[PDB]
RNA sequence: GGCCCCAUGGUGUAAUGGUUAGCACUCUGGACUUUGAAUCCAGCGAUCCGAGUUCAAAUCUCGGUGGGACC
């Protein structure tokens, strides 16, 4: 509510606003993907990023004239990683020269090379559409769709390989129903897969589908024994670790913590030896006011206090490190303030001795 | 992750067979093996070590009596209990070694170059001598015939808006898919004097080709669950290993741990499991075997054992088992037969839990990987910190002495034991290095191992499984192919009298029993060795023995514990009073004792107090077993 | 003053002596980290009241309620 000058001006003001902003997210493409850009988007607080991969397999770029290499992207995502950023995926099942097992094929490998291993996932089908080249080359009879029934099994068999740490965002575009020639009917698809899965009697884990909030909205299924969880793999070179409080014996969910080592080679300086980023922190519910303390419910008893608690100590002794940074967003900072941590350009630190 | 151990071996040489081996198949049901001759087949049982059937197609007339042909292949059929045969003349037979029925099927006016099989025994399909390919029904009906050099990329197209090598044999190689729905052919190309590859449908279309890439080698090996298939390619300075999809494009490699023309290669194989796979390797002017796996799409060449060729023991060939997918046959032109086996384990330390520290060791290549976790937890691939070698090594394991198991014992392949001790050494060798735990400014407390000691031995595969009963006592495991037995060996510590880096450990004694001894182990806290007799017969041997002291386990009632099945592990335990003992087998199935107590169960462990299981029904549980 | 006629979802309506009143407009929810409103899917609504009869009643009877035209 405050008329500025420049950025930096609005960035001091809304330090003390109400609103509480906790980040932006932006779409981007590979060729934008250098540290210049990356220290730019630094100073606006930016967290996740959309990039756009639309396959595994080289060739098909070219085929689609996408106009890049699927290399950029791998670095990308190795450079993304090491400073801190969160990254969402987008795939695109069902394209020209592909056949249905080559769609499988991917699709495992997204998952079981540790070059990718993502976080965010987005999925969209294809969808020919008037004016596109893909017009006129289904319009020539020689590029064909799946059945609804493929699709659904596609969907089905997908959904069975996602990580648990991976979170699904969306599944099928938005478009217009009279505009695409080869539109599915079902505006809906996630309750078909589902119904699917059911029928094949094989579950699925994505963070969606077992925070609190969705699976009390849809089964009303209350939290009774919530425990702690560990995970670690490899990804990008990273040393990766994934925290979280949940109850298993419902698979529910309910707070998340990512953190890692940094990697030997970094652009960020204030990063250099002893250092080790905690990329994101989230419990999942519903909003609560910030002076508000309990309508009953799982959003103010303390719990981020023992999860920060203990990665700190995970990193003083397991990373081995001798200083803990951090992103947040721009009024975030002042919780972590609670606790003793101190800003340093656009990174929220805390000294480890 | 996990590294494999050798089992059990057989072997048998001293074949009779007329002139020398030319091929050979194997017999499932019947357990005896076949035999391609220069004069006629043979059929024998290993362990029987006797042959069965006769025949000579030279006493027939079909085999040049002089000898000059050789039998292109040799297949086992089950059905009919009668095995085809190719000849070199380009003549496909038949006979029963019931009564000797031979009799000619078909012939083609040129020799067989290749005899292939459905893997379903469905089909055949066959490659003549003028350049063309021959599929038929499964009783011979010639189904088609077609050229083999046409000019598409296949029926499978894409739609869109630099010699063979010296060594090279020409000879076009095949294969199935492992659904028995595709096959793929590589004919060297006679014009551009390059490696071609098509691909071909169940239907017998023209799928897809290959595409031009140089040094391309003669091998080739589909994987048994589809969508790769192997190839071998040497780059200036590399050999390396590429993999194909059925579009036929490249996709993936990794390179080999040898130096640039050094040794030639032959083609790759499958285990049935579709996972192990085995590389036959040359001594190009000592040829040897490997066993590489794949693991968060990283190789690890887990396994590789070496030959000399001399002639008699150069090797004939081997085979993968179709049934058990960690067995192996393989045969040598001295007239020799042997049999190999693996199976999985992990390589765990148990010592003083306030002492024991947790470690877990892998290996891979000429080096060892370590990752402690009582303190750390690090996701393989990398690890805590490695420990370098010259050579590669074979297997490794842990001292079994209780506050003091984090010191560990290393066998490279070329009988070298080393040893390295965690002690609170000043200087840290060279060998050591440190992982993912180093870096810029990381920095850590633990405590590091150092090298202690690299002995020899003091009289392929002369000892078995190694074990570290004591600092200074191993035990090993021989064989015996007449008269099958095991000996048990001694081979106490040699004192430091040369370079204190060395020293050759020698028979303190040879204990050898009869029958196969196909598992061990022991107890420090009892410190009590007890092994487990391939009858599943247990038998606990005092290794103290101050007379070959030898007594099979007995039960509560003092009488002998017969297990129903061979275990793939062994384990003792501590319940309530009673030192039971602890078994498995890969069907899930559970007993103690000669008790059956579940079958749901996938994997377990006990740290001394608390047994804890992994049901197939996802489930784990524990219990306090005092 | 009687004769007749009517009373079903919030509204517009089918149905009828027996295991379930079916639609229609309307409203609500999910797909959806682009949508209260769109597309689909899913869901919540009921026989005027009291007496009778009938094994059994919304449909047969009477009474009441309220409403609708008759001299
Ligand atoms: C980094 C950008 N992303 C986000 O912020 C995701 C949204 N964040 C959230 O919903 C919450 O901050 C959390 C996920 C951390 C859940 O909150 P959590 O349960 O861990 O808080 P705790 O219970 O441990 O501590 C409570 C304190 O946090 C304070 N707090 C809550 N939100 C904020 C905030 N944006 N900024 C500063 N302090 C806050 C509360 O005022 C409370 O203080 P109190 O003593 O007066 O009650
Ligand atoms: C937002 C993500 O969806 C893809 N995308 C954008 N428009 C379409 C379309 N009509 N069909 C398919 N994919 C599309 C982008 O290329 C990106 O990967
Ligand atoms: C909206 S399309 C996806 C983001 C961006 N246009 C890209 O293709 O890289």
């Amino acid at each position: 509510g405050h008329t500025s000058n420049n950025i930096y001006e609005a960035v001091k003001y809304s330090e003390r606003s109400l609103t509480k902003c906790i980040g932006i997210t932006i779409e981007t493409r590979p060729d934008y993907c250098m540290k210049r850009h990356l220290s730019d988007m630094l100073t606006y607080g930016c967290t996740r990023l959309e990039i756009g991969v639309q396959s595994v397999y080289e060739d098909v770029a070219r085929d689609t004239n996408r106009g890049h290499t699927v290399k950029a992207v791998c670095e990308s995502f190795h450079l993304a990683k090491d400073s801190g950023f969160k990254v969402v995926a987008h795939m695109m099942p069902d394209l020209p020269n592909v056949g249905l097992e080559r769609d499988i094929e991917q699709f495992t490998e997204f998952f079981e090379n540790p070059a990718f291993r993502p976080d965010g996932l987005k999925l969209y089908p294809t969808l020919v559409i008037r004016g596109t080249g893909l017009y006129e080359l289904w319009k020539s009879g020689r590029y064909k769709s799946y059945s609804p029934s493929d699709l659904v099994e596609l969907v089905a068999r997908i959904l069975a390989l996602v990580p648990p740490w991976t979170r699904v965002y969306r599944v099928q575009r938005d478009i217009p129903m009279p505009l695409v020639s080869s539109g599915v009917e079902h505006g809906n698809l996630r309750e078909l897969a589902l119904a699917r899965m059911k029928d094949l009697g094989i579950q699925c884990r994505d963070v969606r589908t077992r925070e609190v909030g969705i699976q009390e909205i849809h089964h009303k299924v209350r939290p009774y024994q919530v425990e702690l969880v560990r995970r670690d793999y490899v990804a990008n070179g990273g040393w990766e670790t994934f925290l979280s409080y949940e109850d298993p014996d419902q698979d529910i969910l309910i707070g998340l913590l990512r953190l890692r080592k940094c990697s030997e080679e970094t652009f960020r300086f204030e990063l250099g030896g002893g250092v080790s980023i905690v990329r994101e922190l989230h419990v999942y519910g519903s909003v609560v006011p910030v002076s508000s303390r309990d309508p009953t419910k799982f959003q103010h008893q303390g719990f981020g206090m023992l999860l920060m608690e203990e990665a700190e100590r995970i990193a003083r002794e397991e990373h081995g490190s001798g200083k803990i940074a951090v992103i947040s967003g721009v009024g975030t900072r002042n919780y972590y303030r609670k606790i003793g941590y101190r800003l340093q350009g656009p990174y929220m630190v805390k000294m480890l001795k | 992750m996990r590294n494999l151990k050798l089992f059990r071996t057989l072997e048998f040489r001293d074949i009779q067979g007329p002139g020398n081996p030319q091929c050979f198949s194997l017999r499932t049901e019947q357990g005896t093996v076949l035999i391609g001759s220069e004069h006629g087949l043979i059929e024998v049982d290993p362990v029987s070590r006797e042959v069965k059937n006769e025949v000579s197609l030279v006493a027939e007339g079909f085999l040049p009596e002089d000898g000059s042909g050789r039998i292109v292949g040799v297949q086992d059929l089950l059905d009919q209990e009668s095995v085809c045969v190719a000849t070199a003349s380009g003549d496909v037979i038949l006979c029963s070694l019931s009564t000797q029925q031979l009799e000619c099927v078909g012939s083609v006016a040129s020799g067989i170059s290749v005899m292939s099989w459905s893997p379903d025994q469905e089909l055949v399909l066959l490659a003549t001598g003028q350049q063309t390919l021959i599929m038929m029904t499964k009783d011979f009906e010639p189904i088609l015939e077609q050229q083999i050099h046409q000019d598409d990329f296949g029926e499978s197209k894409f739609i869109t808006v630099e010699s063979a090598l010296p060594w090279d044999d020409h000879r076009p190689q095949v294969t199935w898919r492992g659904d028995g729905q595709f096959f793929a052919v590589s004919v060297v190309c006679p014009e551009t004097g390059a490696r071609k590859v098509r691909v071909w449908n169940r239907e017998f279309a023209l799928q897809s080709t290959s595409e031009p890439v140089a040094g391309l080698g003669p091998a080739l090996a589909w994987k048994p669950s589809g969508s790769l298939i192997a190839s071998t390619q040497d780059k200036p300075n590399q050999q390396d290993i590429v993999f194909f999809e059925k579009n036929g494009l490249l996709h993936g490699h990794f390179t080999l741990p040898f130096l640039k023309d050094e040794v030639k290669v032959n083609d790759l194989l499958w285990n049935a499991d579709s996972s192990v796979l085995a590389v036959w390797l040359e001594d190009l002017q000592k040829t040897c075997v490997q066993l590489w796996t794949v693991g968060n799409y990283h190789w690890y060449l887990k396994q590789s054992l070496s030959f000399s060729t001399c002639g008699k023991s150069k090797i004939v060939s081997l085979m993968w088992d179709p049934v058990t997918p960690y067995r192996l046959h393989v045969l040598c032109q001295g007239w020799h037969y042997l049999a190999y086996d693996w199976h999985w384990t992990t390589d765990r330390s148990v010592g003083d839990n306030s002492s024991d520290l947790s470690n877990v060791a892998v290996i891979d290549g000429n080096r060892v990987l370590v990752t402690v976790f009582r303190q750390t937890v690090v996701p393989p691939p990398m690890c805590t910190y490695q420990l370098l070698f010259p050579h590669p090594v074979n297997q490794v394991t842990f001292l079994a002495h209780p506050q003091k198991s984090n010191d560990l014992a290393v066998l490279d392949a070329s009988n070298q034991i080393s040893v390295y001790k965690c002690g609170d050494c000043p200087s840290a060798d060279p060998t050591v290095k440190l992982g993912a735990v180093g870096g810029s400014g990381f920095k850590v407390c633990l405590r590091t191992p150092h090298l202690e000691k690299r002995y020899k031995i003091q009289f392929p595969l002369k000892l078995g499984l190694l074990t570290w009963i004591e600092e200074d006592v191993f035990l090993a495991v021989s064989h015996s192919e007449f008269s099958p037995r095991s000996v048990i060996h001694h081979l106490t510590a040699a004192s430091s009298e040369m370079d204190e880096e060395h020293g050759q450990l020698n028979v303190s004694s040879s204990a050898a029993v009869d029958g196969v001894i196909i598992s061990l182990c022991c107890n420090s806290k009892t410190k009590s060795v007890v092994l487990q007799l391939a009858d599943g017969q247990i038998f606990k041997y005092l290794w103290e023995s101050p007379s070959l002291a030898i007594k099979p386990w007995k039960n509560s009632g003092g009488f002998p514990v017969r297990f129903p099945y061979p275990c793939t592990q062994t384990e003792l335990a501590m319940i309530g009073e009673e030192e039971c003992v602890l078994g498995l087998t890969d069907r899930c199935r559970f007993f103690i004792n000669d008790i059956e107590v579940a079958s749901n169960i996938t994997s377990f462990a006990v740290y001394d107090e608390f047994l804890l299981l992994t049901t197939h029904s996802h489930t784990c549980q524990c219990f306090c077993l005092r």
